[PDB]
RNA sequence: UUAGGCGGCCACAGCGGUGGGGUUGCCUCCCGUACCCAUCCCGAACACGGAAGAUAAGCCCACCAGCGUUCCAGGGAGUACUGGAGUGCGCGAGCCUCUGGGAAAUCCGGUUCGCCGCCACC
RNA sequence: AGUGCAAGAGCAAAAGAUGACUUGACAGUGUUCUUCCCAACGAGGAACGCUGACGCGAAAGCGUGGUCUAGCGAACCAAUU
RNA sequence: CCUGUCAAACUCCAAACUUACAGACGCUGUUUGACGCGGGGAUUCCGGUGCGCGGGGU
């Protein structure tokens, strides 16, 4: 199903799992990535990718977006390269499907979503000064798979 | 002592709003009142704001609307100094103009109508859809800013 | 205590000396309570009202100011417990107080106790107060009666400080006599 | 100082955790006063589906009938360093339990302005096996 | 509503906060007033007698006499005039 | 209030802690079962009787802020949200300006280890 | 925790537990709210009174069924007091 | 201990705002009699749109 019918937050939060059944599992593989051993503070370089517009991001969107930001970094840095990336939101929104014309119309549970705001971090990774050209590229790969337009901004870096 | 003016009519207006203006003794575009700065009548204009164009008046543009616009409680009647000295507790328009920035006294106190009912603004005003501070005509005003409105609406 | 959820009881609820729950049920009167306490050693007796801001003591009586009118025997006793009901009443009657209710705190409604000592001396002093008499000790011990028989198994004497052998529930005639009397100076 | 703080005999305790009476008998003989019986909650798959009923029986001895008791109770057993509770007491073992306690237990116990007994006025099992112990016996 | 009962939607009203949970002092279910007395009206949720419909909570009414123990508040519904019997325990003295 | 009784508010009063206080006074712990009363067994408790002892508990007094709570200053924040207005911006979801209101978390420093009423009483 | 049963709410020297006693789950008649916000409408419901008769308690007092909100039925006719 | 997130049927918090009553100002009424009461006559019980807040539904 297309992005379109579930990118907007124009229905009321809808978590409530203990009036919710049947809820479709994440596809969502991990939220820490890389070495997850290794603290934040270690690394000089912290990039996140920073979403422009107020939406919903299916956990479709969310692990193919993920998926092609990571692979890139252990593509260009290895797959035990001296980096951590994280995903810092989680599916909550269950969503439905009407899918008997508009009688009896409320929807059965078809996915989750995760909401996010405008000027928020999806994203945040942390990598070393000569490593820094490729998570934003990881990221640039990631802002390809969801709706709406981000930034790549730099948190702590001077090495420019 | 603020000077109020409704610049929008009453179509679409609030009723809560519109009742307001009329409990301000207004019920016409371009009706003026002189209202005292007290902690009622200051909840009243901030609800009448954006239909309204409001401010403290110099003495002098006070005089000459007075002197134009004003009228007795019934009647015709030009209010001038001699009618002033015949029927108000003060000797001239001025003495009345100055009483009642200093909020001693009102029009209907003094035996005249409320209302200052003003001619449209020569040369036309601001703009009804946006406030002082975006180059419109409504909301509150400086002194020199509703003096010009006032005096436009002689 | 715990947290911000945690629910402290009323002070007088920790403190376990008021029982709030028979406090409403004795309030709904709208009569003062004659307030029966004990001490080990002394008896009090107060009538209290309700007032806006806590409540109000009209007349008291303790066991401490009974000597005051004739009184050299101990005070932790039945004659004790009587009289000083019956001076409270006396000082209540004074005060334009006419009726009560029995309030006994945390003590226990044990036929024949002091509490109920207390009671009996209010109400005799003129005192309406809702009683039942078969609850209320006979006669006799409230004389102290059953202290004077107790000495009787002498060998060694009950009282240590002397104020008599055999001792004297006669002195609680004397006493009673004295409070009676429309003279005495409350 | 010393006096209102050197521990005493609370209670003596004697209990026979059975399941299902007679041994009312032996206890009424061995400690000298009226036993009483011992109910249970909840349903148990062991045959227990009567709630209220008889399973037991205890006897609480005090002042003489305490002492008189463990004078010919303690002999038989051997007191360990374990056995012993953290407000002093300790229970050997039919089961024979003993509460130890300072002058002014009354304190928390009574009806009228009953209060809890400070951590400082609470027994030790340390002063508890010394009081013992120092009673016609050895500790460990 | 999904029912029309007395207590529907009465959640948030008929609720204590945590703090002001367990039995409620006395002083105030005795409170005497007295006719023509201004009193807020105001469900304890602790105090089980002696109440009015919810659906009145935070009027101000008239003390107009009472029954029994209870009183006789007049109140003002929408523009429908009523008589109210309530406990002390669930009313207020105003100012 | 050199230690009491009944309370109001019901944590600013909780939790935890430190120090001090009692010859015929007070409150206690305390001593003790002939009685009134009492324990489904225990004068443990309740009840009654009483002072050899004690200030160790409690209680009263003075004090500590670590936890919890109340309030205050500054920071966060005039931010978040928002009642009124707009031929203001945006494809749009939505945003902005003006006007009237205005948080919460949290940081930091203070406050708070109850206040008050009636009665009794070296 | 428990409090018969949805859900939400109430309750700790109790509204819970145990024990004992008891039949107020009583007769008669009302006030008020609800049913039906505002705003008319029946049966039903509840809160709060009074009169009579009672139970328990030392007593204040509590009991007009079960802590609160569901568990209900017109006229005609029959049976019944 | 640290670290990453949420709630229409969660809440240690908490608005704007809505709302009872009262006072004040305002407006209004005492020849235009208000507020209220009683009676006669209706029509009406297919609505729609904008805006704000929604719930369902791509
Ligand atoms: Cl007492
Ligand atoms: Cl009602
Ligand atoms: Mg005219
Ligand atoms: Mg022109
Ligand atoms: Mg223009
Ligand atoms: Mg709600
Ligand atoms: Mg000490
Ligand atoms: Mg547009
Ligand atoms: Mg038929
Ligand atoms: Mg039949
Ligand atoms: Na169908
Ligand atoms: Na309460
Ligand atoms: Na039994
Ligand atoms: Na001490
Ligand atoms: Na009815
Ligand atoms: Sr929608
Ligand atoms: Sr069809
Ligand atoms: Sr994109
Ligand atoms: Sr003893
Ligand atoms: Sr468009
Ligand atoms: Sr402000
Ligand atoms: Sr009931
Ligand atoms: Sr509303």
């Amino acid at each position: 199903k297309p992005a379109s019918m579930y990118r907007d937050i124009d229905k009321p939060a809808y978590t409530r799992r203990e009036y919710i059944t049947g809820i479709p599992g994440s596809k969502i593989a991990q939220h820490k990535m890389g070495r997850k051993q290794k603290d934040a503070d270690d690394y000089p370089v912290q990039i996140s990718l920073i979403v422009e517009e107020t939406v919903q991001l299916r956990h479709g969107s969310l692990e193919a977006s993920r998926l092609s930001a990571n692979r890139h970094l252990i593509k260009e840095l290895g797959e035990e390269g001296d980096y951590k990336m994280t995903l810092r939101k989680f599916p909550h929104q269950v969503l439905r499907e009407n899918k008997d014309g508009m009688r009896a119309a409320f929807g059965k549970i078809v996915g989750t979503a995760a909401r996010v705001q405008a000027g928020e971090q999806l994203f945040t990774a942390y990598c070393n000064v000569e490593d820094a050209e490729h998570v934003k590229e990881a990221f640039r790969r990631a802002y390809n798979k969801i709706t709406p337009s981000c930034r790549i901004k730099v948190e702590r870096g001077e090495e420019l | 002592m603020h000077a109020l003016v409704q610049l929008r009519g009453e179509v679409n207006m609030h009723t809560d709003i519109q009742d307001t203006l009329e409990m301000l003794n207004i019920h016409h575009v371009n009706h003026c009142t002189l209202v005292p700065e007290t902690d009622a009548y200051r909840g009243m204009v901030a609800k009448v704001n954006d239909f309204v164009a409001f401010g403290e008046p110099s003495q002098e543009t006070l005089e000459t609307v007075l002197a134009t616009r004003a009228e007795p409680l019934e009647g015709d009647a030009d209010v001038d100094d001699e009618w002033v000295a015949e029927h108000t507790d003060y000797d001239d328009i001025s003495g009345l103009a100055f009483a009642l920035l200093s909020e001693e006294t009102t029009l209907r106190e003094q035996g005249l109508s409320p209302t200052l009912r003003l001619h449209p603004p020569r040369g036309g005003h601001d703009g009804v859809k946006h406030p002082v501070k975006e180059g419109g005509q409504l909301g509150k005003h400086d002194t020199e800013g509703i003096d010009d409105l006032l005096e436009a609406m002689r | 205590a715990t947290g911000p959820r945690y629910k402290v009881p009323m002070r007088r609820r920790r403190e376990a000396r008021t029982d709030y729950h028979q406090r409403l049920r004795l309030l709904k009167s709208g009569k003062p309570r004659l307030v029966a306490r004990k001490s080990n050693k002394h008896v009090r007796a107060q009538l209290v009202t309700l007032g806006p801001n806590g409540d109000d003591t009209l007349a008291s009586a303790h066991s401490s100011d009974l000597a005051e009118y004739g009184w050299e025997a101990p005070t932790g006793n039945m004659p004790s417990a009587y009289l000083t009901g019956l001076l409270a009443g006396l000082r209540a009657q004074e005060a334009g107080v006419e009726e009560a209710v029995l309030d006994i705190g945390l003590n226990s409604p044990t036929p024949g106790s002091k509490v109920f000592a207390i009671q009996e001396g209010a109400i005799d002093a003129g005192l309406d107060i809702p009683h039942n008499d078969d609850v209320l000790a006979d006669w006799q011990r409230t004389r102290g009666a059953h202290i004077a028989e107790y000495d009787e198994q002498l060998e060694e004497p009950l009282y240590s400080g002397d104020f008599d052998a055999a001792d004297l529930p006669e002195h609680f005639d004397e006493l009673r006599e004295t409070l009676l009397d429309g003279d005495i100076e409350l | 100082f010393h006096e209102m703080r050197e521990p005493r005999i609370e209670k003596v305790v004697v209990h026979m955790g059975i399941g299902h009476a007679n041994a009312e008998d032996i206890l009424g003989e061995i400690t000298g006063q009226m036993p009483v019986r011992t109910k249970a909650k909840r349903t148990v798959g062991e045959f227990d589906i009567r709630e209220g009923d008889p399973i037991g029986a205890k006897v609480t001895l005090r002042d003489e009938m305490a002492e008189e008791f463990l004078q010919t109770a303690l002999p038989l057993a051997e007191l360990a360093t374990s056995q012993f509770d953290d407000t002093g007491n300790f229970s050997f073992g039919l089961d024979v339990t003993v509460n130890l306690v300072r002058p002014g237990y009354r304190v928390a116990k009574r009806d009228k302005a009953s209060r809890s007994i400070p951590t400082k006025h609470r027994l030790n099992p340390a002063d508890a096996v010394a009081f013992i112990e120092s009673t016609y016996d050895v500790e460990v | 509503p999904s029912s029309n009962g007395p207590l529907e939607g009465t959640r948030g009203k008929l609720k204590n906060k945590p703090r002001d949970r367990g039995t409620s002092p006395p002083q105030r279910a005795v409170e005497e007033f007295d006719d023509g007395e201004k009193v807020h009206l105001k469900i304890d949720p602790s105090v089980p007698n002696g109440r009015f419909h919810p659906r009145f909570d935070g009027q101000t009414g008239t003390v107009e006499g009472k029954q029994g123990d209870a009183y006789k508040v007049d109140i003002v519904d929408g523009g429908k005039e009523k008589t109210i019997i309530v406990t002390a325990a669930h009313l207020r003295r105003q100012e």
